[PDB]
């Protein structure tokens, strides 16, 4: 019986597997299967843990979809991983530096048992962005629809456009969202961020994602609100920031430096299916 | 001789740990292929005595230059490929009947001399992440290293 945990982080389900220590292929057959909420396990996403391609890496890990496919999003499950290669004891480092899909991280498991991930440093090129304008603006003036707005603009490896609201309760992410997100000057769209600037290091969050619209915990919308935020003065060097899917912390020392984000991942449920 | 009455050489393999947790890796001679030191018990000796007489042999390592750990509680068993059987020697061996041990290495990496015999089972070693044999070793004793780092893990793991 192949021994799973159920884990939720960044808003989503994940079925987590050690294939470390159990023998389990997972063709898409099989994925498909445990997708089944009835037949199977049922999960958003599933999560293999197994032994690292490379002697100096401690674990690898893959991403599954329910149509049985590879999924590689940047940093995607990082926290359940690292939470749960600590809790099954198949590891006891603190530091766990990891391949997947996008390549390799390294992941630290806090000491209230939160992981923080290191996103890089955002970069505010415009042609980075890609973003049309001259030069590298703190704030950004732009025309959607019959409006004017002020904006920040920053690069996490994809595209961010940052408004600030006064209440993400009111904002009109379901108009101002759709018009900013392919808006002329983002010729690969952007991701929309409304923040409400609660205190210097505390934001409320929602993202009108490039494409997908609405989501409920988008990282990489958290930390460009926060790097615009404090990249425009309004923000201290650790912020934590309320999204609809939950509560991240964003750390960054400004230009020179890295940014980390740092979350939970909850433990739901462990369990066995006969394969 | 040794060869028991279903085929199987009874056999003693080593996990050397260091203190990051990291184990010894070993490239067999003249092989682009690794593993970790295995070899034959020999009528006469315990499964201890033949591991530390072949953990000379292999690794060039005292019985200063190490602690046991564990050991494993039973034995672990793996069949060759029928293809790697060699079935015009009697009696036949089709499979290693395993004992496992954890050692830590004490002594300082330059005790490790892979060429203290004149016929060497290796002829390099690296330090490796804890898991990464359980993906790297050969396939029919997949099934044994898997078991053997389970089993080890949580001692390793407290250092
Ligand atoms: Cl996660
Ligand atoms: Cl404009
Ligand atoms: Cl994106
Ligand atoms: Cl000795
Ligand atoms: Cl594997
Ligand atoms: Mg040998
Ligand atoms: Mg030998
Ligand atoms: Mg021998």
């Amino acid at each position: 019986s192949m021994q799973f945990s159920k884990m939720h982080g960044l808003g989503n389900d994940f079925m987590v597997v050690d294939a470390v220590t159990q023998n389990v292929f997972f063709s898409p057959e099989l994925i498909r299967r445990l997708a089944d909420r009835h037949l199977g396990v049922g999960f958003d996403q599933l999560l293999v843990v197994e032994p690292p391609y490379d002697p100096e890496l401690d674990f690898h890990y893959r991403i599954f979809n329910a149509d049985g496919s590879e999924v590689a999003q940047c940093g995607n499950g990082a926290r359940c991983f690292a939470r749960f290669v600590r809790l099954k004891g198949l590891t006891n480092k603190r530091d766990i530096r990891v391949s997947t899909a996008n390549g390799r991280m390294v992941l630290t498991v806090t000491d209230d048992d939160l992981v923080r991930v290191n996103m890089g440093e955002p970069n505010f090129e415009p042609s980075a962005v890609p973003f049309r304008a001259n030069k590298a603006e703190k704030t950004y003036i732009m025309r959607a629809a019959e409006q004017t707005i002020l904006c920040g603009v920053v690069s996490m490896g994809n595209p961010h456009c940052v408004i600030q609201v006064d209440d993400v309760d009111t904002a009109a992410v379901e108009t101002l969202g759709p018009v900013l997100e392919s808006h002329e000057r983002f010729p690969e769209r952007a991701n929309i961020g409304f923040m409400q600037v609660v205190k210097r290091e505390h934001i409320r969050l929602r993202v009108y994602e490039r494409g997908a619209g609405e989501t409920q915990a988008c990282g990489s919308g958290a930390c460009a609100a926060v790097a615009v935020g404090i990249q425009q003065g309004l923000l201290a060097e650790e912020v934590r920031v309320e999204l609809p899917g939950g509560r991240l912390d964003i750390a960054w020392k400004g230009p020179g430096h890295p940014l980390y984000m740092t979350g939970p991942a909850v433990h739901v449920y462990d369990g066995f299916i006969h394969l | 001789s040794m060869i028991d009455d279903d085929g199987y050489r009874p056999n003693v393999g080593i996990v050397i740990c260091n203190r990051q947790g990291q184990v010894m890796w070993a490239r067999r001679f003249g092989q682009h292929s690794w593993q970790f030191p295995q070899g034959g018990i020999n009528p006469g000796e315990s499964a201890e005595q033949a591991m530390y007489r072949e953990l000379f042999e292999e690794v060039g390592l005292s019985r200063k230059d190490v602690r046991i750990l564990a050991s494993t509680r039973n034995w672990l068993r793996y069949k060759l490929p029928k293809r790697l059987v060699r079935w015009d020697t009697k009696p036949v061996c089709i499979g290693q009947k395993q004992k496992w041990f954890l050692l830590q290495l004490v002594s300082g990496d330059a005790e490790i001399n892979m060429q203290t015999s004149s016929t060497p089972e290796f002829d390099g070693w690296r330090w490796v992440s804890y898991w990464y044999p359980v993906r790297q070793v050969v396939s029919f004793k997949r099934d044994v290293y898997r078991r053997v780092m389970k089993e080890f893990a949580s001692v390793v793991m407290s250092l």
